[PDB]
RNA sequence: GAGCGUUCUGUAAGCCUGCGAAGGUGUGCUGUGAGGCAUGCUGGAGGUAUCAGAAGUGCGAAUGCUGACAUAAGUAACGAU
RNA sequence: CGGCGAGGGGAGUGAAAAAGAACCUGAAACCGUGUACGUACAAGCAGUGGGAGCACGCUUAGGCGUGUGACUGCGUACCUU
């Protein structure tokens, strides 16, 4: 039984550069470029996973920094502060309160100090 | 009212015909032929013709007058290509491509 | 067929 | 000498950037016979600044 | 929720003044440089310049210490062959003094189109003046 | 008991090696012969 | 496949890749690879395999009742108008009928009715056995099974 | 108001009347779920910090919804050494709604 | 070790289909994956459940074979000064 | 209209000319026209993580969805050997 090849190997080609619409050029025409993008773009999400969960716990701590410092303390003796005085509040609600609420931030600030004094 | 001109398979190459269909894209009519006049290029003859047939077919089928026309569309497409040989030194044989164009001409009023 | 240069030997042989 | 690697369409456009025609800046119209025209050129009829230069 | 970011057409930008008389040269530049990027505000995001503007006054009378005024060598090359040329701290103080400045407070900030805005937000003047008496500035202590 | 109600044994219906097929069957590209060598030349192996 | 044993063109030099036979089966009208030769298709069953086939066929048709046994099943004259009214009286659309005896008048009604196949004795198959929705024995036939299975 | 609480090896920071996404909580479609562990109240510059928790300070949610994450695609590519992997993967999630903080 | 899909045989004179089949092109849902399901538009007459059966059963590479179409490029040249 | 052309537009046949003889369906490469967004101080496998603005749909007026992607962290293709 011949077997031919031709709804097949169009539905896999489709599915590849279904998932490569969007890039540059050959990179979204032609499949063998559109492949090697679509593989290299898997790569660097599962990468860029691990590497978002990094790059958000920097940007926390910049401003936990800041925050602590317009407040009168650095940020590794504020956190000792906290981890003195056993609060549990982390850095993504903290920067959080940080930007939005200063008030509750000069409080949290002034537990960290009293609780390091 | 959209009337068409089109002449097909035209002995001209799509690039040099689309010199002259973007020289002439969005004018009057009578600006355009004017234009078409006084370009010195094969493919604004060509265009030309297209052109004219386009402003006699909105009279005749639709009634539009002259004085309102505009080139609302050109375009030029590329037609198929008439494959030739072309015989190189040392019995080498090169291709030559003939090609053709397609131009489309559509004049209307709004 | 083949390019002359390449049938050539001073320029084929360039590297004995 | 030859490419290395193939050039593109961006590349194609930005080559034929600057290939584009200029059109005529604006006719004439003669002042005996009214017709348009090149500027120092004589008319289709055979008028040139309201004489009738060359028969027929 | 997602992190709060700064949004480029929102953020306020205060107008500072700093004397750069007898301060030292390299630790001078890096609070400029800190206050040019915004790592002082709460509101602080990466890639969105959020920093404030600098006027510093004084720049020819600024103080490094050791031999660095006659040994510290500013280097560049003019893009021709042999074409490279060197300049000492004071005959660089002596030539254009705002360079040196500026020179210390571009390299303390990042590469990129980002650093390019922050640089263009430092304002050096040589003498004890400014144009900017309209944008009302305060005096940063330093 | 139909045409299409009747069913093997279970385990007595083992399907094939399929050789070179993808990554995915474990016997793509060179198919069980390892690199080069008499071994996985087509046709060669040496006597008994 | 028809064609000559030269070789394309000679090994180096051209610049394209080589060939050596213008019958290659990567080339366009080059032969099948491993193209296939009649072959014998049959399997063997064991005797006793085939006799607890038709043992368990039967018995299963016992067990869901699609097994009417009947006296005597005939026609008086090859009618297949005659053969559609009996079964239709029956109440049997798609029936295999085994006979112990080949009887020609049954065989003619039977011919046309493509729901309705009439066999001997001797000569039931599993395929037909448990394909056809109901089926008709004869005493005879019964006892022509019986004695064949053992 | 708002309340920071703990829940699913997170924290979040709610007001009342909120729809929250949590990870994936044992409780049916639309009961009510009572969160005890409270690590900050804020009322308006009245601030509450527990040390750990806030003491007598509790979240009422009402279980919104069930569902499955949007799908990610996981990609494992050694090249040169002939080794490709794929894989899916939805995220369970229960959307909450904090109708209730209470000091 | 366990599976998805494709062509063909039986179940199938059955089931779907001119109140629109295969094929083509979008969208939405869904599975851990190969994939599946539903539907808009083009199409204009075939498709095939379920459980088994047989393989010309899955392509990106082989200076792979055949057709089509780009690139250098509207460039060199237009064949006796 | 056009050269008593080539080609086309009406009219007409046909269920259909989105079957006109270069004729069932009509994929991809490749080449265009229109619309939205981006791009003329900016350096590199051209993506990915974050992300403002703009435009269009909105059906809890709440933010969502779709297209783009300024800026930004990381990031030197695939096969073979
Ligand atoms: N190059 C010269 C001489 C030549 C012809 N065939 C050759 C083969 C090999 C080397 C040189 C040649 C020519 O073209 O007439
Ligand atoms: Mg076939
Ligand atoms: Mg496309
Ligand atoms: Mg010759
Ligand atoms: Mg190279
Ligand atoms: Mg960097
Ligand atoms: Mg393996
Ligand atoms: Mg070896
Ligand atoms: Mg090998
Ligand atoms: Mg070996
Ligand atoms: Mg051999
Ligand atoms: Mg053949
Ligand atoms: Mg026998
Ligand atoms: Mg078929
Ligand atoms: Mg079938
Ligand atoms: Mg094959
Ligand atoms: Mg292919
Ligand atoms: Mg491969
Ligand atoms: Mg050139
Ligand atoms: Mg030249
Ligand atoms: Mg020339
Ligand atoms: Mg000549
Ligand atoms: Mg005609
Ligand atoms: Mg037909
Ligand atoms: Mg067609
Ligand atoms: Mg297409
Ligand atoms: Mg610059
Ligand atoms: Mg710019
Ligand atoms: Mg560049
Ligand atoms: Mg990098």
């Amino acid at each position: 039984a011949r077997v031919k090849r031709g709804v097949i190997a169009r539905a896999r080609h489709k599915k590849i550069l279904k998932q490569a619409k969007g890039y540059y050029g050959a990179r979204s025409r032609v499949y063998r470029v559109a492949f090697q993008a679509v593989i290299k773009a898997g790569q660097y999400a599962y990468r860029d996973r691990r590497q978002r969960k990094r790059q958000f716990r920097q940007l926390w701590i910049a401003r936990i920094n800041a925050a602590a410092r317009q407040n009168g303390i650095s940020y590794s003796k504020f956190i000792n502060g906290l981890k003195k005085a056993s609060v549990e509040i982390d850095r993504k609600i903290l920067a959080d309160i940080a930007v939005f609420d200063k008030v509750a931030f000069t409080a949290l600030v002034e537990k960290a100090k009293a609780a390091l004094a | 009212m959209e009337t068409i001109a089109k002449h097909r398979h035209a002995r001209s190459s799509a690039q040099k015909v689309r010199l002259v269909a973007d020289l002439i894209r969005g004018k009057k009519v009578s600006q355009a032929l004017d234009i078409l006049t006084y370009t010195n290029k094969k493919a604004a003859v060509l265009v030309k013709k297209v052109l004219e047939s386009a402003i006699a077919n909105a009279e005749h089928n639709d009634g539009a007058d002259i004085d309102d026309l505009k080139v609302t569309k050109i375009f030029v497409d590329e037609g198929p290509s008439m494959k030739r040989i072309m015989p190189r030194a040392k019995g080498r044989a090169d291709r030559i491509l003939k090609r053709t164009s397609h131009i489309t001409v559509v004049v209307s009023d709004r | 067929t083949s390019k002359w240069f390449n049938i050539d030997n001073k320029i084929v042989d360039h590297r004995p | 000498a030859v490419q290395q690697n193939k050039p593109t369409r961006s590349k194609r456009g930005m080559r034929r950037s600057h290939d584009a025609l200029t059109a005529v800046t604006s006719l004439s119209v003669d002042k005996t016979s009214g017709e348009k025209h090149l500027r120092h050129h004589i008319t289709a009829d055979g008028y040139y600044r309201g004489r009738k230069v060359i028969a027929k | 929720m997602k992190t709060f970011t700064a949004k480029p057409e929102t953020v306020k930008r205060d107008w500072y003044v700093v004397d750069a008389t007898g301060k030292t040269l390299g630790r001078l530049a890096t609070e400029l440089a800190r206050r040019l990027r915004g790592k002082h505000k709460a509101e602080y995001t990466p890639h969105v310049d959020t920093g404030d503007y600098i006027i510093v006054l004084n720049a020819d009378k600024v103080a490094v210490t050791g031999n660095k005024r006659t040994d510290k060598v500013y280097y560049h090359h003019t893009g021709h062959i042999g074409g490279i040329k060197q300049a000492t701290f004071e005959e660089m103080i002596a030539r254009r003094p705002e360079r040196v400045i500026e020179i210390a407070v571009k390299g303390m900030l990042p590469k990129g189109p980002l650093g390019r805005a922050m640089f263009r937000k430092l304002k050096v003047y040589a003498g004890n003046e400014h144009n900017h008496a309209a944008q009302q500035p305060q005096v940063l202590d330093i | 008991m139909r045409l299409n109600t009747l069913s093997p044994a279970e385990g007595s219906k083992k399907a094939g090696k399929r050789l070179g097929r993808g990554i995915g069957s474990g016997l793509g590209k060179t198919g069980g012969r390892g690199h080069k060598g008499q071994k996985s030349r087509s046709g060669g192996g040496v006597r008994r | 496949v028809t064609g000559s044993g030269k070789k394309p063109w000679r090994q180096k030099g051209t610049g394209r890749a080589r060939s050596g036979s213008i019958k290659s089966p990567i080339w366009r009208s080059g032969g099948v690879t491993f193209a296939a030769r009649p072959q014998d298709h049959s399997q063997k069953v064991n005797k006793k395999m085939y006799r607890g086939a038709l043992k368990s066929i039967l018995s299963e048709l016992v067990r869901q009742d699609r097994l009417i046994v009947v006296e005597k099943f005939s026609v008086e004259a090859p009618k297949t108008k005659l053969l559609a009214q009996k079964l239709k009286d029956m109440a049997l659309e798609d029936v295999l009928i085994i006979t112990g005896e080949l009887d020609e008048n049954l065989f003619l009604a039977a011919r046309n009715l493509h729901k309705v196949d009439v066999r001997d004795a001797t000569g039931i198959d599993p395929v037909s056995l448990i394909a056809f929705d109901k089926v008709v024995m004869t005493a005879d036939a019964v006892k022509q099974v019986e004695e064949m299975l053992a | 108001m708002y309340a920071v609480f703990q829940s699913g090896g997170k924290q979040h920071r709610v007001s009342e009347g909120q729809t929250v996404r949590l990870e994936k909580l044992d409780i049916a479609t639309g009961e009510t779920v009572e969160f005890a562990e409270v690590l900050m109240i804020a009322n308006g510059e009245e601030v509450k910090i527990g040390v750990p928790f806030v003491d007598g300070g509790v979240i009422k949610a009402e279980v919104v919804a069930h569902g499955r994450g949007e799908k990610v695609k996981i990609v494992k590519f050694r090249r040169r050494k002939h080794y490709r992997k794929q894989q899916g993967h939805r995220q369970w999630f229960t959307d909450v709604k904090i109708t209730g903080i209470s000091a």
